[PDB]
RNA sequence: GGAACUUUACCAGAUCCGGACAGGAUGAGGAUUGACAGAUUGAGUGUUCUUUCUCGAUUCCCUGAAUGGUGGUGCAUGGCCGCUUAUGGUCGGUGGAGUGAUUUGUUUGGUUGAUUCCGUCAACGGACGAGAUCCAAGCUGCCCAGUAGAAUUCAGAAUUGCCCAUAGGAUAGCGCAUUCGGUCGAAUUCUUCUCUGCGGGAUUCCUUUGUAAUUGCACAAGGUGAAAUUUUGGGCAACAGCAGGUCUGUGAUGCUCCUCAAUGUUCUGGGCGACACGCGCACUACAAUGUCAGUGAGAACAAGAAAAACGACGUCGAACCUACUUGAUCAAAAGAGUGGGGAAACCCCGGAAUCACAUAGACCCACUUGGGACCGAGGAUUGCAAUUAUUGGUCGCGCAACGAGGAAUGUCUCGUAGGCGCAGCUCAUCAAACUGUGCCGAUUACGUCCCU
């Protein structure tokens, strides 16, 4: 029915729509690195929380 | 199994960035000027730094039970392992966060933007600060946006030893016209325990002892 | 001799992790414990690297962000409960000790 | 290129299709319920999965005795 | 995938919110949340409840706070008022956010 | 911004309301929801239809309203970033000068990367920037190792002296001969190498028949030293601006547009890749200072698995990366089995490629064993899906240009240029990109204001 059809390609969870930023839900530029899940622009405005710090 | 030493403070990290984030959000009113933790065998031991102490409490806790019930709730707490707690902060001037939520307060009460900066300049200054400067832009005078600064005794810009003695906050303004960014900043002075201060002269600042 | 139990302590600060650790030698020289010694391990640095802007114009700058983890591990030859005894006291904010049994 | 985001308002070959609404059946309990004085009797059969509310009754569709719930037809 | 929630679904929902005074919902339109009512576990699904809050919401029963994905929806008085008539509980009966407190938040 | 679907904003179509709430009409034997089968359809899609069940007061129904939008407007904005601008610049207070805009301070001169200093002085005191601070690298002290190593002593093993090659040169050995990370030995002892939280160390410190000085600020050579001038490389960085970029990062945002056959949201398919052509930036080459086929010695920065899910009986256990074995009684790529690693612990004694080889190896100046573009056939692998080849591997194609490139033009001064690979990042699968890392390692200048 259409709930059967509704969202079933999202329901794979695969590719980028899969995934996305946890703070901003936007799926583009997401930094996956140490399973940090955040968009590079939410990143550099959440650094200092997070830990990391500007040094060279 | 178990996660890596750097997947654990990468967890921390972010669990700190969502507590300050939902917590600056909620008491925006407040004072909210920081919040700390520290995880123990027993609980969590969260700790919220406000100005309106008794206005996040709350009655009877009722509202800081309400934040707890929030915090546990999201991110799974197990019954008897988070603890919240309130602390006033020492000197109300020498919080950026606080004096800018409280120009933001100011502003959508619809005062004068140089009245209001300059009221906040005052205060920051009898508190004790070295210096602070305010920073309003937006769509102020008409539909051209433009930006003014208003500034008062010492402020260090460059460098890294800047981070350490100055606090610095930012807020948007949501008026009719549009967005109004407004932005503190203060040369916190030299405190002893660290408490208001670095607890370090500053870097480029050189002492002869007199001789006795 | 007896049964080795192993002190981890990790922080973020440099600052806090060795005063929990000069502290938890402290106390265990106190209860008179054999401890082997402090071994500072290897620091790691997390690096991520982003692009300032957030559009996209102008020169591709760049802001390398890095967040240091120290690592320290103290043997002892004490019983669990005495280990558990030197390990109660307060710790700094963001310090975590873990509790190992070497076999 | 074209215009950003605009409503062309196309026409449309195949004409508009209604909406489904649910079919009204007056005193469904009436036809179900076969009182002889008084033995009441189910003219439909009673559901034969128990999961799916054992003893709801089915449909009597001609040449199809499928049920609501489990859709189980008999034919 | 739909949000004709049924009505046990929705007692159940409004039984929570009242034993504890706050919901925590993350918002994912795919996702279930789990709630505990008295001690057992029961989930409905999220595109539920943010339905039923929504509803809340526009009566002005609950006060709605959003930060990383995160609703957080809390009972005012009205939403109590409201809550305690429509569960037909007993009077005087608070949340745990309500309760006797005896529990010091200072320091 | 390396797009197969999703991303995705575009195109051709079909779904859902995710239009709350308020007021009306409707409604208990029914406000509505969801569907068997046949047919409608791209859809064994209740989308709609025929037929009936099922649901149940959750919802339709229509009026206002609301909601969402990668709809517009970056010439309405916030925030951030880029640029002006990598240079040394910027601003009060009081006092002097001017009717005033304004000026002095902020300068003749010398010096410094430096508005850096000396000195002078209608200015005197201040503030920012510069410097300082911060991070990393080179030397070094304390600490320290069962997640790093080393040296002896007993055992256990291996070579063992007469040997000079196919033609066999050059190159240290002249009380105790060497070797054995599987010998998965046993005892001792230790911190030379490694790890690192704080320290130390370099500053014009020392010396000139020096430059200058008749004062100073300094400069140049040499010395000392791991390091000799901002030690080296980064990070940060004032004040004024730009109608620079971003409404395609955000639950950042005014005004405005669409809003139930929608510019919301899903699903299906196609497109973002489509080629007479022009341009930026890369990769591979044009070969002998080479290409093949062997053999040897040998880096560094780094990454590695999952829950309020599920299986097992409040704890593991499978997602991730790997080693070994097998496949193997016969290609590669595969496919399997076992073990380990939460990462100084397994990978790993990290056998990277440049490179080296007296390899007595093949080729011998030719579009040639240079160059692999284009294309054909088999097979395997990732994925829900590989056609418009996803990507490896095999055999063909090499008769595709290309033999060093016109006018023009980019970057660069020391472990640098150039070459050479590796890791991370995008990532189910795919680096000619980027962010870092190490390896091999120069030519030239250390000058000028001719060009900009
Ligand atoms: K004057
Ligand atoms: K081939
Ligand atoms: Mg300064
Ligand atoms: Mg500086
Ligand atoms: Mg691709
Ligand atoms: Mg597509
Ligand atoms: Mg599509
Ligand atoms: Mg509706
Ligand atoms: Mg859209
Ligand atoms: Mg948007
Ligand atoms: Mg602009
Ligand atoms: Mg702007
Ligand atoms: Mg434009
Ligand atoms: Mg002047
Ligand atoms: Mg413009
Ligand atoms: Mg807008
Ligand atoms: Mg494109
Ligand atoms: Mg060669
Ligand atoms: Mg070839
Ligand atoms: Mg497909
Ligand atoms: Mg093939
Ligand atoms: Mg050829
Ligand atoms: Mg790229
Ligand atoms: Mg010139
Ligand atoms: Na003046
Ligand atoms: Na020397
Ligand atoms: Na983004
Ligand atoms: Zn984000």
């Amino acid at each position: 029915g259409h709930l059967d059809q509704w969202r079933s390609r999202q329901k794979i969870g695969m590719g980028k729509g899969a995934r996305c930023c946890v703070i901003c839900s936007n799926q583009k530029a997401l930094i996956r690195k140490y399973e940090l899940n955040v968009c590079r622009q939410c990143f550099r405005e959440n650094a200092e929380h997070i830990g990391f710090t500007k040094l060279r | 199994g178990p996660l890596s030493k750097k997947r654990m403070i990468i967890r921390d990290g972010v669990f700190y960035a969502e507590l300050f984030e939902f917590l600056k959000r909620e008491l925006a009113e407040e004072g909210f000027s920081g919040v700390s933790y520290h995880v123990t065998t027993l609980r969590t031991e969260i700790v919220i730094k406000a100005t309106k102490t008794r206005e996040v409490l709350g009655v009877n806790g009722r509202r800081i039970r309400e934040l707890t019930a929030c915090i546990q709730q999201r991110f799974n707490y197990k019954e008897g392992k988070l603890q919240l707690y309130v602390e006033r902060v020492e000197v109300r001037g020498l919080s950026a966060m606080a004096q800018v939520e409280s120009l933001r307060f100011k502003l959508l009460s619809n005062l004068q933007v140089r009245r209001a900066a300059m009221g906040i300049i005052r205060y920051v200054m009898e508190s004790g600060a070295k210096g602070c400067e305010v920073t309003v832009g937006g769509k102020i005078k008409g539909q051209r946006a433009k930006s003014m600064t208003f500034r008062d005794g010492y402020m260090i810009k460059s460098g890294t030893a800047h981070k350490s003695f100055v606090d610095s906050a930012c807020r948007h303004c949501y008026m009719r016209a549009g967005c109004i960014g407004v932005k503190v900043k203060i040369m916190l002075p030299g405190d002893s325990t660290g408490r208001n201060g670095p607890s370090e002269p500053l870097p480029d600042v050189i002492t002869v002892i007199e001789p006795k | 001799e007896g049964q080795t139990v192993r002190l981890t302590i990790t922080s973020r600060n440099a600052k806090a992790v060795e005063s929990v650790t000069s502290q938890l030698l402290t106390r265990a020289r106190d209860e008179k414990v054999t401890i082997h010694g402090p071994v500072r391990l290897p620091t790691r640095t997390l690096k991520i690297t982003t692009r300032k802007t957030p559009c996209g114009n102008g020169t591709n700058t760049w802001d390398t962000f890095e967040l240091k983890i120290y690592k320290r591990i103290i043997d002892l030859h004490a019983p669990t409960e005495q280990v558990k005894k030197i390990t109660s006291f307060t710790m700094e904010s963001g310090v975590d000790v873990s509790i190992t049994i070497l076999d | 290129g074209g215009k950003g985001k605009k409503k062309k308002k196309r026409i449309f070959t195949k004409p508009k299709k209604p909406t489904h609404r649910h079919k009204l059946e007056k005193m469904r309990a009436l036809k179900y319920f076969k009182v002889t004085e008084y033995k009441v009797e189910r003219t439909r059969q009673d559901c034969p999965h128990p999961q799916c509310g054992a003893g709801v009754y089915m449909a009597q569709h001609k040449d199809r005795q499928y049920c609501g719930k489990c859709h189980l037809t008999y034919k | 995938m739909s949000t004709y929630v049924p009505k046990p679904s929705r007692d159940n929902v409004y039984r929570f919110f009242f034993t504890e005074g706050v919901i925590a919902c993350k918002k994912d339109r795919m996702g279930t949340w789990t709630g505990t009512l008295g001690g057992n576990t029961f989930t409905v699904p999220c595109i539920q409840v943010m339905q039923l809050m929504r509803s809340l919401k526009s009566r002005n029963l609950i006060k709605e706070q959003y930060a990383w994905r995160h609703y957080y929806w809390t009972l005012n008085d009205e939403g109590i008022a409201y809550m305690r008539s429509y569960l037909h509980l007993a009077p005087s009966a608070m949340p745990n956010t309500q309760k006797p407190s005896s529990v010091n938040f200072e320091k």
